[PDB]
DNA sequence: GCTCTAGCAAAACGACTTGCACAACGA
DNA sequence: GTGCAAGTCGTTTTGCTAGAGCTACATGTTCACTGC
DNA sequence: GCCAGAAACCCTCTTTTTTCGAGGTCTCGTAACTTGCTGATTTATAAGGGTTTTTTAAATCGTCCGAAAAAAGGGTCGGAAGCTT
């Protein structure tokens, strides 16, 4: 449960994709990169704004 | 520690092995008393550095200038790892690099391509190895002793037949079948000599009766023996006598044929019913190795099959 | 596991490892060489996977659980000299590498059975030998005048001069009625090839050092590429089983012939090339060798040598 | 001091190269690798012997 | 002798807490 | 209110030290069918 | 027969849930106290000057720690020198 390895493909000139993760795929998004920084302090204080547009 | 007196081969462990002084020398927990120092170094002698041990560049330059052949195995000296390649002695290579050329490559082409020949050969391994298991199975009563307490007569009678086989069939299709068939019986004997009950032999190691585990481990070991006796010669593994022209690594199972029913079987049921670890298993196993003289007796039977074959 | 390791075909295996000062052992199941630094000892990492051999050099030691780990992958392991010198030589003899083979990985067994079916007969070997020249002249003509890289970087050449050249030494090969006047064109042919490479280089004039003695940049280049080449070579007739001994050409002067013999597929058509560029950078042997390692990496020098060698046995029957 | 980054290029298919590093050299070997664990300890104990080779 | 395993301690590392400045200097 | 910086403090990672074991698990053949 | 999906089995991490342990805290039971009897024998004591042992501070020594200083290294800018044009 702990393992989170990336491998990344090189296509060579200007282009390069993520091919699998194996473990924990919440370490990485969608395209491979990792956070930078991680909080439990509430940021993104969605209880302020609602939708009740009308 | 000398591992085959045949082949002035010798086994190091637990030590290093390093040049001071221009001479080479182990640093071993036994300093200056170590029978090491005893190690006659010259074109005869071939090492076979063993588990715990690391050696130097320098030390390979040292045995370089002497001619020393040089390989490592594993625990005991069975698996037999890597190795220098030895040379072949014909009369259009003549380098002067003093490492003791070995002819005995040029005598087994000289007739491997010839299949009556090679079927000669065949009937050559079998017979030593039917008379090696009369030998331990009967003459010897150290197995007796331990436990391996088997009829006589039934396999008297078993091993005369197949000997008397052995001298007919025109092809190698018959011979393997005929031994397929030995195997099966000396199977059936040795259970009930063991009281292990009903046995049934799996292949590619699909059992899971300690039998069976055994009885792998067991073979692993004979094939390192054999893959050492075969380095001592020089002879390639893939030109087997016995087993089929395409088998990778063929030789070696031919020559490992002459121990595994005669020394490894009746230790793996022996082992089995006395609820052995694998370890001791092992131990056992490169025990009677030992006692046997094995690899000399694989040596011998390879050299006698060359010079019989001319 | 013994499987599941030697799955990377050894002609695509992507590194050649040469080293120097430092222990090689196992640590935590992996194989690393470790290497005094003052403040500290590193261990550094060697992927077994992807190796074709290792070359230890002066001060540097080996411990059996490393062979062990090694011979499972297949790899190989040479004791050479030091940075292009021979392991041992004294009079006249010369042991430039000792090599420990693998033992353990049984290989196929039809190379061989081709090989020492024709190598008891001095007519096919002669016949073998021709086969390998023709493959060697094949090749310098293809790299020196068909590849954009080398011309780039600056290795104009003649391409009339090394045109006549070759179909000269071509004949002379046709021509060559038994070993020693096959030496001999091979003689002839290395140091036309030589003085080619020099001057269409600007280093002026040149000359061959005799058993690794040189002093000037380009005879010491020379002399450790070789060892590359012999280390390609030797994993190059492993991997079909043929015993380095059965050598064709080198092998009355050599211990371990053939890989000779096959190093010299390799050793004119890159190498040399490389080895002069770099003596007019001013290059260092650590440079050297890494650019030296990049060519034969491009080139499939492993993939050539192997193709070669199937085919002369092949061509035998 | 206590920099120390290295940059390689892949200048294409199966072929990469170190371009430069910035700072402390000695954290890189030639190539640009890096050592998987360091010791104070002698372990190569090059002591042992010596190249008085007569 | 060589390597692996278990237990320890030091150091590195990243998140949290608090107090506070409130910036970015060619034409 | 947003972000910086100085100080705290809980993990987490590395290396050090004793102490103990000492592996590496099928291998009957020939040939027809299947991938790049 | 081929293909797909789902299900049974193996291993380890993460998180609650339970359990346990230390220890802390209170309250009442009770074996050994206290108070009361007599008379022969043993022990303590009122003052103060001269005299042993321990306490206490000061000094010294040693160790440890921290801070400061010095060294070392990464890098930039400008100037001078060498080479080429």
């Amino acid at each position: 449960r702990n393992t989170a390895v990336a491998c990344h493909w090189i296509r060579g000139r200007d282009h390069s994709e993520l091919l699998w993760i194996v473990g924990d795929a919440s370490r990485f998004n969608a395209q491979g990169a990792v956070p930078t920084n991680r909080t439990c302090r509430d940021i993104l204080r969605k209880e302020d704004e609602n939708d009740w547009h009308s | 520690i000398l591992h085959s007196k045949r082949a002035n081969l010798y086994y190091l462990q637990h030590c290093r092995v390093l040049v001071n002084g221009g001479r080479v020398e182990y640093v071993t927990d036994e300093g200056r008393h170590s029978h090491y120092w005893n190690i006659p170094i010259a074109n005869t002698t071939s090492l076979l550095l063993g588990t715990g041990t690391s050696i130097t560049q320098a030390a390979m330059r040292e045995l370089a200038r002497a001619g020393v052949l040089v390989g490592f195995c594993g625990g005991g000296g069975t698996p037999l790892f890597s190795a220098n390649e030895v040379d072949v002695e014909v009369s259009w290579l003549t380098p002067q690099s003093e490492y003791r050329p070995t002819e005995y490559l040029q005598r087994w082409v000289g007739f491997w391509f010839d299949e009556e020949k090679r079927l000669v050969a065949a009937r050559h391994f079998q017979r030593a190895r039917l008379e090696r298991i009369r030998h331990s199975w009967l003459e010897d009563r150290v197995l007796r002793d331990a436990g391996f307490a088997v009829d006589a007569t039934a396999l008297a009678v078993a091993v005369e037949d197949s000997a008397r086989a052995l001298e007919q069939a025109p092809n190698h299709e018959h011979l393997l079948t005929e031994e397929a068939r030995l195997s099966k019986r000396l199977f059936k004997l040795a259970a009930q000599a063991t009281r292990y009950g009903e046995f049934v032999r799996a292949k590619r190691g699909s059992g899971g009766d300690p039998a069976n585990r055994f009885l792998d481990h067991g073979n692993y070991l004979a094939y390192g023996l054999a893959a050492t006796a075969t380095w001592v010669l020089g002879i390639p593994h893939g030109l087997a006598v016995l087993h089929g022209k395409t088998r990778r690594g063929g030789l070696v199972f031919d020559v490992a044929d002459l121990i595994k029913d005669s020394l490894i079987l009746p230790q793996a049921f022996l082992s089995a019913m006395r609820g052995d670890e694998e370890q001791d298993f092992r131990q056992a196993c490169l025990d009677n190795l030992s006692r046997a003289q094995a690899l000399d007796f694989m040596i011998d039977t390879l050299k006698d099959v060359a010079q019989r074959s001319t």
